[PDB]
């Protein structure tokens, strides 16, 4: 109990549902480790996106709380704006009271609008929540409504069904032997050191180590550009006049383990997990994208990895627990 | 993954044994014929919460300590700025000189630009996101 159930749509984004407001209004939201923030579709919102998805309405909540603060948020594929507002948040069976949220006011793109999910639920370090607004997480524990500080995350493959958050707490069922703990580099996003990614013992990136975050909200294993780009010719993965990165679908039953290392714990990525089988066309997961931080380029270890391991976010002594998923 | 954001107040203020918090951030200590008045703004607000479930200024009725109602807040990756104030590890660090705000609007012009990016793709040569203020670090 006290977990939180995620659909799995394409192997790509993974949603969960909530209730907001007395009586409930459902949305359905990513749970990000990758930011801070809580917010949904509004019947303020008048971006295209919002004309298809839930939107909430104040007016029919007996314990919504208005306030005039307004922010704009950006994230890696996007952006939002919205005005904050306190209600009662009901999440993995647990009912969240003055839960600061925003109500969106815009969120432009067509991907918002063929998303199969409401909004978003942040679940960083409260230091990169948008005005310092406090993330549910934080507030669950604050209100004593979780056991542990923690929470633990399963990412079913192959479209399965089964993926689900377990907010204070974590299951020995979802995982087999023992976890291994990673302590946290730095506090904001689940930030972690990443000592090599070798394959045949050979460095092919992130060469004397590199700092990397484990993101929930990302789909792709991504990392600097000029380092996928190595990444890519290392494993047989071309571009093509379209985009896509395309990959020998034979490849995978020959390739190499991409293995990271972490804190002396080699974590192996076979190619039947970085290479993306849709059909009978194969495609890299890896992703160049540059992430300048003042902890230098970022690595994003999204579900292509996640989905290797039951990652347990342990806030009570900052660390990540990893383990091979059962 | 989160990258920036910006807003407005008004922030939230809070008082803790004469220390005064805006947005969670530490904006200034009380002290002498403050430490009352801070005892005091700290229940109005608790009175405003648990009673009348009102957050509009007109029930809390923010003092001057709580700093300007109407300033701006950004926030990067481990590092923000509110009213005039630099933080950095949510500490103060100093007062934004005229070369941090140029910084910051330079910012904002390269995320404005990042942004139509990424919400349009039906990056080939294209941007990335940018690298935090200098002012962020050391």
């Amino acid at each position: 109990i006290g977990d939180e159930p995620l659909e799995n749509y394409l192997d790509t984004e993974y949603f969960g549902t909530i209730g907001i407001g007395t009586p409930a209004q459902d949305f359905t939201v990513i749970f990000d480790t990758g930011s801070s923030n809580l917010w949904v579709p509004s019947v303020y919102c008048s971006s295209l996106a919002c004309s298809d998805h839930n939107q909430f309405n104040p007016d029919d909540s007996s314990t919504f709380e208005a306030t005039s603060q307004e922010l704009s948020i950006t994230y890696g594929t996007g952006s939002m704006t919205g005005i904050l507002g306190y209600d009662t948040v009901q999440v993995g069976g647990i009912s969240d009271t003055n839960q600061i949220f925003g109500l969106s006011e815009t969120e432009p793109g067509s991907f918002l609008y063929y998303a199969p999910f409401d909004g978003i639920l942040g679940l960083a370090y409260p230091s990169i929540s948008a005005s310092g607004a406090t993330p549910v997480f934080d507030n669950l524990w604050d209100q004593g409504l979780v056991s542990q500080d923690l929470f633990s995350v399963y990412l079913s493959s192959n479209d399965d069904s089964g993926s689900v958050v377990l907010l204070g707490g974590i299951d020995s069922s979802y995982y087999t032997g023992s976890l291994n703990w990673v302590p946290v580099s730095v506090e904001g996003y689940w930030q972690i050191t990443l000592d090599s990614i070798t394959m045949d013992g050979e460095t092919i990136a992130c060469s004397g180590g590199c700092q990397a975050i484990v993101d929930t909200g990302t789909s792709l294993l991504t990392g600097p550009t000029s380092a996928i780009a190595n990444i890519q010719s290392d494993i047989g993965a071309s571009e093509n006049s379209d985009g896509e990165m395309v990959i020998s679908c034979s490849s995978i039953d020959s390739l190499p383990d991409i293995v990271f290392t972490i804190n002396g714990v080699q974590y192996p990525l076979s190619p039947s997990a970085y290479i993306l089988q849709d059909d009978d066309s194969c495609t890299s997961g890896f992703e160049g994208m540059d992430v300048p931080t003042s902890s230098g380029e970022l690595w994003i270890l999204g579900d292509v990895f996640i989905r290797q391991y039951y990652t347990v976010f342990d806030r009570a002594n900052n660390k990540v627990g990893l383990a091979p998923v059962a | 993954q989160f990258l920036f954001s910006m807003s407005t107040g008004p922030f939230i203020c809070t008082v803790k044994d004469n220390q005064v918090f805006v947005a969670n951030l530490p904006w200034t200590m009380l002290e002498g014929d403050d430490i009352q008045v801070g005892k005091e703004f700290a229940a109005r607000v608790e009175d405003c919460t648990n009673v009348k479930h009102d957050m509009a200024p007109t029930c809390t009725k923010p003092p001057p300590f709580c700093g300007p109602q109407d300033m701006k807040m950004f926030n990067f990756v481990g590092c923000s700025v509110l009213g005039n104030k630099l933080f950095i590890d949510q500490k103060y660090v100093r007062d934004l000189t005229a070369k941090d705000h140029a910084e910051v609007q330079t910012f904002r012009e390269k995320i404005a630009a990042f942004e139509e990016q990424q919400e349009n793709q039906p990056p080939a040569g294209g941007l990335s996101p940018p690298p935090p203020p200098s002012f962020c670090t050391v």
